[PDB]
C-alpha cells in the first residue's frame, strides 16, 4: 500500500463541512435553548463518576455532556469563556451564536462567501456595541 | 444540470440527470424521502417530465 | 542456469525437477533400496518376509516371492516404480526369477 | 510484481479502476521482456541434454504417480506442469512441431531458446525488440532458402528402401530403441510404404495399429501385415488356429432381431407362447445357417452374442470372435479386402475378407490372448506389435517408432532430405553471416546473433558426446568453409569421420525449414510482448 | 457531515462530487490509455493477460485488451465502451480511439481543476469535433474512377496498412491479398459468416492459406469411413440436416403387435426405412454426403460399398459455406434430391493438415464464401493471428462500400490539428483556448507512434508541425527512417471513416466524463 | 524477489515513480490550496483524541498532517523552512513546488530529459530572481510608514484578524518598532520572537491588547504579597531561594549535640542573609526562574516586595533586556564574598498583576533602558486565540522582513503574472529543450493567481488571462510600464492596482519561495528509482 497521508487520516471539505458545523453548533443550541429565562426547567445530568447535577445552569449543562464533533466542541468552549468572564450568559451566548450560524448557513447556501458573511457580521458587532453603550443607563453602586 | 453517475446495488451503471431515474437508482431508506420520491414518480408517470 | 535453480520457478506449486546428480542419486537409490529389500530372499536358504498390509483389511501375506513382495509396497521412487514393473513383466513372462532380475537390475 | 495502480488519488478519495487490482500484479517493458527470456531460456537449458544420439531422457511423474521415461521434447513438455506462460508458449511450440512433423520437438525448443538468450544481449545493447524480430525474421528467410539450396534428395520407391532406412536410423538413433536400431527402422519403413497413398501423397495412420505388450524382448517387435485383436475366439472348445480363413465381419448381435423404435410384442395365447418360442429357436439358427452357406469359416461379430448362437457356431464348425471394437473392425475389413456387413441377410461370398492365417497367441503365464489376422493378400492395413520387459520401454518404443513413420511420411510428402548431425546449422548460420555482412542497416546484429543462436545445435551435440563444444564447433565451420561442403558435422558416434553423408545421418528439408520457421515465429510473437497481467495467486 | 437518526441512503453509499471527482475520472481514463499506449503503430507491443482460470491471451487489440482487464471504475469502463464501439462499427482503430478519448481528458485538466464549467468544455469538444470530421470528409482522397485495378490496389493498400501493427507484419503483403480476395469473392452483404477461418496448429505463416471453397475438420468417422475413398474429380455434392441411423421412428411412437410375422415386418420394416433414405441419396448421383446430423455405422458403411463419402454432424456454419461454395440447397428430406438441390465442385479431397484431417471442396467457381486455414506454433499465436484478419477484413470491407482514402503514421491527425489551431485562434477567447487544447490532443497519435517507436517525438513533432503549416497534408511519421515522409506516397493508407468513428467516439466519451459531476456508490 | 534482484523489498521505475511523486505532492499541495488569499478558508483538524486545531497557516497544517510518502514529506519540510527562513508563503511556495513537479513530470513524459527540465528551471528561478529585484520591487523609504501598514493589512488578509487588519496592523507595526534595537556594526536589527504574546479567550478580538513594557504569564508567589508596585526597582535572578542543602559531595556528621541546632538554623540564615542583601539596595520586585520556599515568601511579604518563581530563562532575558537589569545566576562578587549592587537593579514605571478573564498575569510597564513590547490576544476560546497567535507571529516576522529589506513586490499574482510573461519571452534565447523547460516554469508560476482565484469563486481563465495581457502591455509598451503593479482584486473579480491598493508582500518572501520551491522540485524530480525496504 502506497498511501501519501496515513490510514484513518478522513478530509472532508466544503459545503458538506459548512452545513456539518452549522448543524452541529445549532444542535448544541437546542440541547439548552429551555433552560432560558425564569420559567425554564431542571435537567438532570449523570457523570460519569455515579454523581448527579440538577442544573439550569447552560455551562453546567455542556460541561457535563460530552461531544466528538469539533464545532460543538468549540461551542462549548465559548460558552466556559463566557462563564469564566462575566460568570452569566452561558446559554443567551449559545442560543445567539446557533442563531447567527443558522441564518448565515442561507446565505453559504446562496453562493455568498464566507469573508463576506464575516465582514458584515464585524461590522454588525461593532455597531451592536455602539447601540448597546448608546441604551445603556448608569448605576449608583452605593445604592444597596 | 451535470450528469450523474449511480451504481445500484447489482453494479449497474446509470449515466443521466433525469431526477426520476436518478430516485430510483438511489437506495433512498428514510420514510419521509421516500414520499417525495413516490411523488416524483408519479409525476413521471402522469406527465413524463418534471 | 536451470530450470529450478533460476530467478524465476517455472512449475506450478507441489512440481519439482531434479537436475543430473540430484536425479541420478534419487534414481540409484530407489533402485538400490529395492534390490536390498527384494534380496535375502534369493536362494535356498532365502527367508521370507511378512506384508502386514495397512488398509482397513490388514492383509497378511509371507512370502518369499519378489515379484509379489515388490507389487505389495508402497512405492514412490520412480526407478523402484520400473523396477517393479520389471519384475512383474518377469512374472507375467516366465513363473521363476523375479527376484533374480531385481538384484542384478540393483 | 509491481501492481496495477498505485495512486489511491490526488485527493484522498478511493481509486478503484480495475476489480482486485490490489491482488493482481504487473511487470511492464525490459524486464517484462527479461522475465520471457530467463523462463525460456530455463526450459530450453531443460531440453538441451536430450538432443542427439548421447542425449540423455528424463523421468516424468505425473498426478497420480506413472513414470514416464522419455527422450521425446514434445512428451517431455507435454508432462511438464509448467506455471510460466513463456514456458507454456515453448511447449505449444514443441507440440505445434510434433503436430507438423512428428521430429524436431526438442530442436525446436533448443532453438528457440538460443534466439531469446541472444535477444537479450540484444536487448541489453539496446535495440528495439522489434528489430530484433524483423533481424531474425530476415535471418530465418536466408537460412529456409541456404536449406533449399544445400539440400539433397532421395528416392521413396518400394524397390531400394535403404535411403529410408537410413533415414529412420538416423531419427530412431537418440531413442532406447536402438538396440534394435535396423529392425525399428525397416518395420517403419515397411509399415509406411504398405500403408501409404503414393498418388496422393498422403499416409492415413489410423491405418497403422501400434500395439504393444509387456513379456518377450524388444527384438521380438515385428511387423504384422494385417490386424491383432484384444480378443479370442468365444467358445473355449473352439480351434484356436484357423488357416486359408473366409472371414465374415457383421455388426449385427448374433442374437434375436430388434427393433429400434419403443416395441411391444403381446402373447395372448398358449399358441402365441409357442410361436414366440419356436421363432426364437428358428432365428437362431437361420442365423448360423446363413453364415454358413455364405462359405465362411470364421466370424467376426462386433456386439457379442450368447449361449444358442455360440454353441451353434461350434457344432458348425465356425470359429467367431465378438465384442471387437468399431475401429478393429474396420481395420480386420481393409485388412482381409471383406466388406462390413449390418445383418446376416445382406451377408455373400463376395462381401467376405480372406487372411491366409487366422491365429490365437498366448503370452506366456498370463490367461490373456490375442488374435492375430495376417497372410492377407495386398493389405491396406498394418499392425506393430511391441514387445519389451516394461511398460516405460514400451511406451517409449511406441512414441519413437510414430517419431520415424512421421518422418518416413514426411519423405512421402517431399523427398528433399539434408543432412545432420549440427552440418545444415552450421551451413545456414554461415550463410547468415554471410548475408549479415552484406547487409548494411542496424539488422546487421540481429542476423548475427540468428547466426549464433543457429549454432547452438552443433554445439548442444558436443556437448552431449563429451567433445569440446567451442573446439569441435570451430574446427567443423572452418572445414565446411574451407572445403565446401555442408555435410560437416559432429562426429557425436565417434565414427572418426565429420561427414554425415557418409555417416548417413539423414534429416528432411520440411523439418529442418519447420524448425526453423516454428522457432523464429514463437521467438518473434515474444519478443512482440512487453507487459503481463496475471490475476493474484 | 453530521449523524442522524434515520440516514438518507443505505449505510456504505460513496457519494464522490465535484472538481475533485471530476480529475479522478480523467484520471483513471489516463490509466486505462496507459494500458494500451504501448500497442499503438508497427512498433507497437503486444499484451499478456491471464484470467483467474489460467488462461493466457497474447493480443495487440486495443478492444480485445480493454474487455480482458476488469475495469470498474465508472468512468473508465467509458474508454473500454468506446474501444468495443470502434471495433463494431469499424472494426480497426480501437487503440487511437481511446488514446485520443484519454488525450482529451488530459489536455482540458488543467481548467476543470481552475474551475471552467464542463457545459463550456463540451460546447468546445462538439464544435472542434464536428469541424475536423468535415475537414476529414472534404480531405478525403476518393479516386472517381472505379477501375478494378485501382480498386484493389486500394483494398490491398488499406489491409497492409492495418496489419502493419500486427504478429503478421512480415507477411502483411501475402495476407492482405488473401484478405483481398476473400472480401472480393463475398457477396453483396459482405457477411462475416461468410469467411471462415481455420486454426490448424502447427505450420508457418506462410503455409497458411485460403481456400477458394469450403473446408472443415473430420468428425467422429464411424467404421468404414476409411474403406471410403477420399478424393472425388467431379463429385456432386448432398447436402442434408438428415439423421441417417437406425433410430426410433419416433420419440412417441410405440409399436404393437401380437404375432412374431409382425415382429419381423417390423424389424425389417426399419431397416427398410433406413435403406429406402440411403437408396435416395445414392441414386440422386451425390458422391459426397454432408449432414448437419449424425450418419450411422450401417450408413457409413452402406456408403462405403457405394464408394461415396459421408461425413456427419457437420457443424451448421460449415454447412452453411459448402452451401453458398458449392451452390445447392439443405434438405431435411431427401424425397426430392434434385440437380438444382445437389451441390458440386471441381474437387473434392480429404488431406492432413499437422495432426489433424480436413475436407477440402475447392474448384467451386460461383463461390460466395472463402475459407481461411491458419497456422502457428501455439493457440494464440493462430488467435492473435485470426484477430489481425478481422481488423483486415473489417478494414476492406468498409473501404469497398466506401473508398474514401486518408494517409496514416499521424497525417491526418497533423492535419485537423493545424486546420484547428487555425480555426481557433479566429475565435472571442474562451472557446480558443479550448479548442487548441482539442488540436493539442490531436497530436498524441503521431508522439505516440515515435514513443513506441523509440524516436524523439519532440523534434518528430516539430518537423511535422512545421511541414504541415508550409503545404502538405499527407506527412506524417516515417518509422523505418526515423524520420518524417509522404504517407499518401509511402502507401500508408487508412479509410476515412476509421479516423470519422475515431474522432466522434473519442469526443462523445470525452463529453460524457466531463458531464459528470458526480458518482454515487450503492452499496452491493 | 521474483526479479533476479534479491533486494528484501519492493521497486518502482520510471514512470510509475515519477508519476507516484508528482501525486504525492500533488496530494499535499491540494491539501492547501483552499487556503490561499483573502478569499481562503481555514481548516480543522483532529488528533485522534477530539484534540482541536483551527488554521490557516500551511506550515501548521504540514506539521500537523501525518505524511507517509517521502516525496511529500519533502514538500512538508519545505513548509516548515519557508516559515523559519521567511515567516510567510508557507502555503504558496507548497503550491509553487507542486505545479513544477507537475509540469516538469509532463515534459518527462512528452521525452525531455529531466537534466534539461533542472537546468531549465534553474536558469528560470535565476531570471526570475532578478528580473523582480530589477523591475518589481518598491522602496518602503519611498513610501513610508503605510507601507509597513499596508504589508501587515495584506500579511493579515486570509487570517481571522483580517477585517480587523485596519487595527492589527497598527499593533504589529507599533510592537515591531517598539522591539527594534540597534548593535554594534550600526545595523537596525527587529528581534522578533521577544515580542511576548499571550492567549486569554473572553473579550473580542478588537480588545486585543499592545503592553508598552512587558507582560508575564506569571503570578506572585504569596497571597500576601502586594499585587501592584509603581516606582518599580527588579532583580532578576536565576537561582533558586530555598533552605540551603549541602551539595552532594559534603556530609554533616555530628560527634557533639551542641552543633546540631546550629546547623539546622545556619541552613536557613544563609538564605536568608541573601535575601536581606538583595532587599536591602530597593528591590521591590524579584524575578525568578528557580523556586522560592514559603520562608523566603515571607520575608519578601513582609518587606513588602513582589516576588515571582519559576519565570522562564526566556521571559527573564527580556525583561532584564528591556528594564535595564542582569540576570544573576548568583550573589557572588570578584572579591570572593556575596553582594547585590543596585546597579544590577532594573527599573519599570509600574508592575502590576492584572487580571485576565479567569485567570491573572503580571504587566511590566514602561520599562527604562530599552523599549519592550508585548501583545495580549482577546477571542471567543483557545482556538481562536491560537490561530491569533499564528497570524500574528505571520505579521511580525513580515513587518521584521520589510524593516529589515527595504523593498516589497505587489501581491494579488502581480509578480507571478509579470514572471510568467517575462520567463514565457525569455525562453525563445535559451537553448532547444531548456526553452520549454523556462516556459512550464513561466506557466507554473501562475498558479498563484489562478488558486487565488478559483478560492475567491471567479473565473480564473478570464482573470489570469486579463492580468496576463495588462503584464505584456507593460512589458511591451515603455509608455505603461505602471501596469507591473496590476493584480487581482478578489472582492471584484477585477484586475486592479495593487501598489495604489496596498497589497505589498517582502521581497525576501516570493524570492525565497521561488528558489525554495525550484530546489525542492529539482530534488524530486531527480528521482526516478525507489527501493521500499521492509522494515524489520
Ligand atoms: N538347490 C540349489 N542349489 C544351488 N542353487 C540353487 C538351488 N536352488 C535354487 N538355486 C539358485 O537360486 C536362485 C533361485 O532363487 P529364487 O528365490 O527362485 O529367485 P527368483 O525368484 O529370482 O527365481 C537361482 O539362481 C538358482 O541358481
Ligand atoms: N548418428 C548421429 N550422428 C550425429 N548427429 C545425429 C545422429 N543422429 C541424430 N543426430 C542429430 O541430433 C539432432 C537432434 O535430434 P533428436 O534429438 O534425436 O530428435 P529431436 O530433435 O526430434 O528430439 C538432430 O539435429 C540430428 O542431426
Ligand atoms: N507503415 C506505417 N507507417 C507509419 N504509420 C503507420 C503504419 N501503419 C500504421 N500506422 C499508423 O499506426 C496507427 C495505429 O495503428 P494500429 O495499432 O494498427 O491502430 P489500432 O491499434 O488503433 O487499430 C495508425 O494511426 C496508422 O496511422
Ligand atoms: N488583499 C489582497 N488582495 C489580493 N491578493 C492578496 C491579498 N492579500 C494577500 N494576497 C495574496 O495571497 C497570497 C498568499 O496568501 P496567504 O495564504 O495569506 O499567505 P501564505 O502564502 O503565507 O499562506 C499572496 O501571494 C498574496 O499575493
Ligand atoms: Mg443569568
Ligand atoms: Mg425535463
Ligand atoms: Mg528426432
Ligand atoms: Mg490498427
Ligand atoms: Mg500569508
Amino acid at each position: 500500500p502506497v498511501l501519501v497521508l496515513s490510514q484513518n487520516t478522513k478530509r472532508e471539505s466544503g459545503r458538506k463541512v459548512q452545513s456539518g458545523n452549522i448543524n452541529a453548533a445549532k444542535t448544541i443550541a437546542d440541547i439548552i435553548r429551555t433552560c432560558l429565562g425564569p420559567k425554564s426547567m431542571m435537567k438532570m445530568l449523570l457523570d460519569p463518576m455515579g454523581g448527579i447535577v440538577m442544573t439550569n445552569d447552560g455551562n453546567a449543562i455542556l460541561r457535563e455532556i460530552q461531544v466528538q464533533h469539533p464545532a460543538a466542541k468549540s461551542m462549548i468552549e465559548i460558552s466556559r469563556t463566557q462563564d469564566e468572564e462575566v460568570g452569566d450568559g452561558t446559554t443567551s451566548v449559545i442560543i445567539l451564536a446557533g442563531e447567527m450560524l443558522s441564518v448565515a448557513e442561507h446565505f453559504l447556501e446562496q453562493q455568498m462567501h464566507p469573508t463576506v458573511v464575516i465582514s458584515a457580521y464585524r461590522k454588525a458587532l461593532d455597531d451592536m456595541i455602539s447601540t448597546l453603550k448608546k441604551i445603556s443607563i448608569p448605576v449608583d453602586i452605593s445604592d444597596s | 444540470g451535470m450528469n450523474k453517475m449511480v451504481i445500484n446495488h447489482l453494479e449497474k451503471l446509470f449515466v443521466t440527470n433525469d431526477a426520476a431515474t436518478i430516485l430510483r437508482e438511489l437506495e433512498v431508506q428514510h420514510p419521509a424521502a421516500k414520499m417525495i420520491v413516490m411523488a416524483s414518480h408519479m409525476q413521471e408517470q402522469e406527465v413524463g417530465d418534471g | 542456469a536451470s530450470l529450478s535453480l533460476a530467478p524465476v520457478n517455472i512449475f506450478k506449486a507441489g512440481a519439482d525437477e531434479e537436475r543430473a546428480e540430484t536425479a541420478r542419486l534419487t534414481s540409484f537409490i530407489g533402485a538400490i533400496a529395492i534390490g536390498d529389500l527384494v534380496k535375502s530372499t534369493l536362494g535356498p536358504k532365502g527367508m521370507d518376509k511378512i506384508l502386514l498390509s495397512s488398509g482397513r483389511d490388514a492383509s497378511l501375506m509371507v512370502t518369499n516371492d519378489g515379484a509379489t513382495i515388490l507389487k505389495n509396497i508402497g512405492v514412490d521412487n520412480p526407478a523402484a516404480k520400473v523396477l517393479v514393473d520389471m519384475s512383474r513383466v518377469q512374472d507375467d513372462e516366465v513363473g521363476d526369477g523375479t527376484t533374480s532380475v531385481t538384484v542384478l537390475a540393483a | 510484481a509491481s501492481m496495477g495502480t498505485l495512486a489511491f488519488d490526488e485527493y484522498g478519495r478511493p481509486f478503484l479502476i480495475i476489480k482486485d487490482q490490489d491482488r493482481k500484479s504487473r511487470l511492464m517493458g525490459l524486464e517484462a521482456l527479461k522475465s520471457h527470456i530467463m523462463a525460456a531460456k530455463a526450459v530450453a537449458n531443460t531440453m538441451r541434454t536430450s538432443l542427439g544420439p548421447n542425449g540423455l531422457d528424463k523421468m516424468m511423474v505425473d498426478k497420480d504417480g506413472d513414470v514416464t521415461v522419455t527422450n521425446d521434447g514434445a512428451t517431455i513438455l507435454s508432462m511438464m506442469d509448467v506455471d510460466h506462460q513463456i514456458a507454456k508458449l515453448m511447449v505449444e511450440l514443441s507440440k505445434s512441431q510434433d503436430d507438423e512433423i512428428g521430429d524436431g520437438t526438442t530442436g525446436v525448443v533448443v532453438l528457440a531458446g538460443a534466439l531469446l538468450e541472444e535477444a537479450e544481449q540484444l536487448l541489453d545493447r539496446g535495440i528495439h525488440p522489434i528489430r530484433i524480430a524483423d533481424g531474425y525474421e530476415q535471418a530465418a528467410r536466408v537460412a529456409i532458402e541456404h536449406l533449399d539450396k544445400i539440400s539433397d534428395s532421395v528416392l521413396v520407391d518400394i524397390k531400394d528402401t535403404e535411403p529410408l532406412i537410413q533415414t529412420a536410423k538416423t531419427t530412431l538413433g537418440s531413442k532406447v530403441v536402438n538396440s534394435c536400431h535396423r529392425q525399428m527402422a525397416e518395420i517403419a519403413v515397411n509399415a509406411v510404404l504398405t500403408v501409404a497413398d503414393m498418388e496422393r501423397r498422403d499416409v492415413d495412420f489410423e491405418l497403422i495399429k501400434v500395439e504393444g505388450k509387456v513379456g518377450g524382448r524388444l527384438e521380438d517387435t515385428k511387423l504384422i501385415k494385417g490386424v491383432i485383436v484384444d480378443k479370442d475366439f468365444s467358445h473355449p472348445q473352439m480351434p484356436k488356429k484357423v488357416e486359408d480363413a473366409k472371414i465374415a465381419i457383421l455388426t449385427c448381435p448374433f442374437e434375436p432381431p430388434k427393433p429400434k423404435t419403443k416395441h411391444k410384442l403381446d402373447v395372448t395365447s398358449v399358441e402365441d407362447y409357442k410361436a414366440l418360442q419356436k421363432y426364437e429357436k428358428e432365428k437362431f439358427e437361420e442365423m448360423i445357417q446363413q453364415i454358413k452357406e455364405t462359405g465362411a469359416n470364421l466370424a467376426i461379430c462386433q456386439w457379442g452374442f450368447d449361449d444358442e448362437a455360440n454353441h451353434l457356431l461350434l457344432q458348425n464348425n465356425l470359429p467367431a470372435v465378438r465384442w471387437v471394437g468399431g475401429p478393429e473392425i474396420e481395420l480386420i475389413a481393409i485388412a482381409t479386402g471383406g466388406r462390413i456387413v449390418p445383418r446376416f441377410s445382406e451377408l455373400t461370398a463376395e462381401k467376405l475378407g480372406f487372411a491366409g492365417l487366422v491365429q490365437e497367441i498366448s503370452f506366456g503365464t498370463t490367461k490373456d490372448k490375442m488374435l492375430v489376422i495376417e497372410q492377407c493378400k495386398n493389405s491396406r492395413a498394418v499392425t506393430i506389435f511391441i514387445r519389451g520387459g516394461n511398460k516405460m520401454i514400451i511406451e517409449e518404443a511406441k512414441r519413437s517408432l510414430h517419431d520415424a513413420l512421421c518422418v518416413i511420411r514426411n519423405l512421402i510428402r517431399d523427398n528433399r532430405v539434408v543432412y545432420g548431425g549440427g552440418a545444415a546449422e552450421i551451413s545456414c548460420a554461415l550463410a547468415v553471416s554471410q548475408e549479415a555482412d552484406k547487409c548494411p542497416t542496424l539488422e546487421q546484429y540481429a542476423m548475427r546473433a540468428f547466426a549464433d543462436a543457429l549454432e547452438v545445435i552443433p554445439m548442444a551435440l558436443s556437448e552431449n558426446s563429451g567433445m569440446n563444444p567451442i573446439q569441435t564447433m570451430t574446427e567443423v565451420r572452418a572445414r565446411q568453409v574451407k572445403e565446401m561442403n555442408p555435410a560437416l558435422g559432429i562426429d557425436c558416434l565417434h565414427k572418426g569421420t565429420n561427414d554425415m553423408k557418409q555417416q548417413h545421418v539423414i534429416e528432411t528439408l520440411i523439418g529442418k525449414k519447420q524448425q526453423i520457421s516454428l522457432a523464429t515465429q514463437m521467438v518473434r510473437m515474444i519478443l512482440k510482448i512487453d507487459d503481463i497481467r496475471k490475476p493474484g495467486e | 457531515m453530521m449523524p442522524t437518526p434515520v440516514i438518507l441512503l443505505k449505510e456504505g453509499t460513496d457519494s464522490s462530487q465535484g472538481i475533485p471527482q471530476l480529475v479522478s475520472n480523467i484520471s483513471a481514463c489516463q490509466v486505462i490509455a496507459e494500458a494500451v499506449r504501448t500497442t499503438l503503430g508497427p512498433r507497437g507491443m503486444d499484451k499478456l493477460i491471464v484470467d483467474g482460470r489460467g488462461k493466457a491471451t497474447i493480443s495487440n487489440d486495443g478492444a480485445t485488451i480493454l474487455k480482458l482487464l476488469d475495469v470498474v471504475h465508472p468512468a473508465a469502463k467509458t474508454l473500454v465502451d468506446i474501444a468495443k464501439s470502434q471495433d463494431a462499427e469499424v472494426g480497426d482503430g480501437t487503440t487511437s480511439v481511446t488514446l485520443l478519448a484519454a488525450e482529451f481528458l488530459k489536455q482540458v485538466k488543467p481548467y476543470v481543476e481552475e474551475g471552467l464549467h464542463p457545459q463550456i468544455i463540451i460546447r468546445a469538444f462538439r464544435t472542434a469535433t464536428q469541424l475536423a470530421v468535415n475537414k476529414i470528409k472534404e480531405i478525403a482522397v476518393t479516386v472517381k474512377k472505379a477501375d478494378k485495378v485501382e480498386q484493389r490496389k486500394l483494398l490491398e493498400k488499406c489491409a497492409m496498412t492495418a496489419l502493419s501493427s500486427k504478429l503478421i507484419s512480415q507477411q502483411k503483403a501475402f495476407f492482405a491479398k488473401m484478405v483481398v480476395d476473400a472480401v472480393m469473392m463475398l457477396d453483396d452483404l459482405l457477411q462475416l459468416k461468410m469467411i471462415g477461418i481455420k486454426k490448424v496448429q502447427g505450420g508457418a505463416l506462410e503455409d497458411s492459406q485460403l481456400v477458394a471453397g469450403v473446408a472443415f475438420k473430420k468428425t467422429f468417422s464411424y467404421a468404414g469411413f476409411e474403406m471410403q475413398p477420399k478424393k472425388y474429380h467431379n463429385p456432386k455434392i448432398a447436402l442434408l440436416n438428415v439423421e441417417l441411423e437406425l433410430k426410433a421412428e419416433k420419440d412417441n411412437a410405440e409399436i404393437r403387435v401380437h404375432t412374431v410375422e409382425d415382429y419381423q415386418a417390423i424389424v425389417d420394416a426399419e431397416w427398410n426405412i433406413l435403406y429406402d433414405k440411403l437408396e435416395k441419396i445414392h441414386h440422386s448421383g451425390a458422391k459426397v454426403v454432408l449432414s448437419k446430423l449424425p450418419i450411422g455405422d450401417v450408413a457409413t458403411q452402406y456408403f462405403a460399398d457405394r464408394d461415396m463419402f459421408c461425413a456427419g454432424r457437420v457443424p451448421e456454419e460449415d454447412l452453411k459455406r459448402t452451401m453458398m461454395a458449392c451452390g445447392g440447397s439443405i434438405q431435411t428430406s431427401v424425397n426430392a434430391l434434385s440437380a438444382d438441390v445437389l451441390g458440386r465442385c471441381q474437387v473434392f479431397e480429404e488431406t492432413q493438415i499437422g495432426g489433424e484431417r480436413y475436407n477440402f471442396f475447392t474448384g467451386c467457381p460461383k463461390a460466395k464464401t472463402c475459407t481461411f486455414i491458419l497456422r502457428g506454433g501455439a493457440e494464440q499465436f493462430m488467435e492473435e493471428t485470426e484477430r489481425s484478419l478481422h481488423d483486415a477484413i473489417m478494414i476492406v470491407r468498409r473501404a469497398i462500400k466506401n473508398d474514401s482514402v486518408v494517409a496514416g503514421g499521424g497525417a491526418i491527425e497533423m492535419e485537423l490539428s493545424k486546420y484547428l489551431r487555425d480555426y481557433s485562434r479566429t475565435i472571442p477567447g474562451k472557446q480558443q483556448l479550448l479548442i487548441g487544447a482539442y488540436a493539442k490532443a490531436l497530436e498524441i497519435i503521431p508522439r505516440q507512434l515515435c514513443d513506441n517507436a523509440g524516436f524523439d517525438a519532440t523534434n518528430i513533432l516539430n518537423k511535422l508541425r512545421a511541414r504541415h503549416a508550409q503545404g502538405g497534408t499527407w506527412y506524417g511519421v516515417d518509422i523505418n527512417n526515423e524520420d518524417i515522409a509522404d504517407n499518401f506516397e509511402a502507401f500508408v493508407w487508412e479509410p476515412a471513416m476509421v479516423r470519422i468513428n475515431a474522432l466522434t467516439a473519442a469526443s462523445e466519451a470525452a463529453c460524457l466524463i466531463v458531464s459528470v459531476d458526480e458518482t454515487i456508490k450503492n452499496p452491493r | 524477489m521474483e526479479g533476479p534482484l534479491s533486494v528484501f523489498g519492493d521497486r518502482s521505475t520510471g514512470e510509475t515513480i515519477r508519476s507516484q511523486n508528482v501525486m504525492a505532492a500533488a496530494s499535499i499541495a491540494n491539501i492547501v490550496k483552499s487556503s490561499l488569499g483573502p478569499v481562503g478558508l481555514d481548516k480543522m483538524l483532529v488528533d485522534d483524541i477530539g484534540d482541536v486545531t483551527i488554521t490557516n497557516d500551511g506550515a501548521t497544517i504540514l506539521k500537523l498532517l501525518e505524511v507517509e510518502h517521502p516525496a511529500a514529506k519533502v514538500l512538508c519540510e519545505l513548509a516548515d523552512l519557508q516559515d523559519k527562513e521567511v515567516g510567510d508563503g508557507t502555503t504558496s511556495v507548497v503550491i509553487i513546488a507542486a505545479e513544477l513537479l507537475k509540469n516538469a513530470d509532463e515534459l518527462v513524459k512528452q521525452k525531455i530529459h529531466p537534466t534539461s527540465v533542472i537546468s531549465g528551471y534553474r536558469l528560470a528561478c535565476k531570471e526570475a530572481v532578478r528580473y523582480i529585484n530589477e523591475n518589481l520591487i518598491v522602496n518602503t523609504d519611498e513610501l513610508g510608514r503605510d507601507c509597513l501598514i499596508n504589508a501587515a493589512k495584506t500579511s493579515m488578509s486570509s487570517k481571522i484578524i483580517g477585517i480587523n487588519g485596519d487595527f492589527f496592523a497598527n499593533m504589529v507595526v507599533d510592537a515591531v518598532l517598539a522591539i527594534k534595537y540597534t548593535d554594534i556594526r550600526g545595523q537596525p536589527r527587529y528581534p522578533v520572537n521577544s515580542v511576548n504574546i499571550l492567549k486569554a479567550h473572553g473579550r473580542s478580538q478588537m480588545e486585543s491588547m499592545l503592553i508598552s513594557g512587558y507582560a508575564l504569564n506569571c503570578v506572585v508567589g504569596s497571597q500576601g504579597m502586594p499585587k501592584r508596585i509603581v516606582n518599580a526597582k527588579i532583580a532578576c535572578l536565576d537561582f533558586s531561594l530555598q533552605k540551603t542543602k549541602m551539595k552532594l559531595g559534603v556530609q554533616v556528621v555530628i560527634t557533639d549535640p551542641e552543633k546540631l541546632d546550629q546547623i539546622r538554623q545556619r541552613e536557613s540564615d544563609i538564605t536568608k542573609e541573601r535575601i536581606q542583601k538583595i532587599l536591602a539596595t530597593g528591590a521591590n520586585v524579584i524575578l525568578t526562574t528557580g523556586g522560592i520556599d514559603d520562608m523566603c515568601l515571607k520575608y519578601f511579604v513582609e518587606a513588602g516586595a513582589m516576588a515571582v518563581r519559576r519565570v522562564l530563562k526566556r521571559d527573564l532575558k527580556r525583561i532584564a533586556k528591556a528594564s535595564g537589569a542582569t540576570i544573576l545566576s548568583t550573589l557572588a562578587n570578584l572579591e570572593g564574598e556575596e553582594t547585590f549592587e543596585a546597579a544590577m537593579l532594573g527599573q519599570a514605571e509600574e508592575v502590576v498583576q492584572e487580571r485576565i478573564c479567569d485567570d491573572e498575569l503580571i504587566l511590566i510597564k514602561n520599562t527604562k533602558a530599552r523599549t519592550s513590547a508585548s501583545i495580549i490576544l482577546r477571542g471567543a476560546n483557545d482556538f481562536m486565540c491560537d490561530e491569533m497567535e499564528r497570524s500574528l507571529h505571520d505579521a511580525l516576522c513580515v513587518v521584521k522582513r520589510v524593516l529589515e529589506s527595504k523593498s516589497v513586490v505587489p501581491g494579488g499574482g502581480a509578480v507571478e503574472a509579470a514572471l510568467s510573461i517575462y520567463l514565457e519571452n525569455y525562453a525563445t534565447s535559451m537553448g532547444s529543450r531548456e526553452q520549454l523547460a523556462i516556459a512550464e516554469f513561466a506557466r507554473s508560476l501562475l498558479v498563484i493567481p489562478n488558486t487565488l482565484a478559483v478560492n475567491a469563486a471567479q473565473d480564473s481563465t478570464d482573470l489570469v488571462a486579463k492580468l496576463r495581457a495588462f503584464h505584456n502591455e507593460a512589458q511591451v509598451n515603455p509608455e505603461r510600464k505602471n501596469l507591473k503593479w496590476i493584480g487581482l482584486d478578489l472582492s471584484n473579480g477585477k484586475p486592479r492596482d495593487n501598489k495604489q491598493a496596498g497589497v505589498f508582500e517582502p521581497t525576501i518572501v516570493k524570492v525565497k519561495s521561488l528558489k525554495f520551491a525550484t530546489e525542492a522540485a529539482i530534488t524530486i524530480l531527480r528521482i526516478d528509482d525507489l527501493i521500499k525496504l521492509h522494515p524489520e
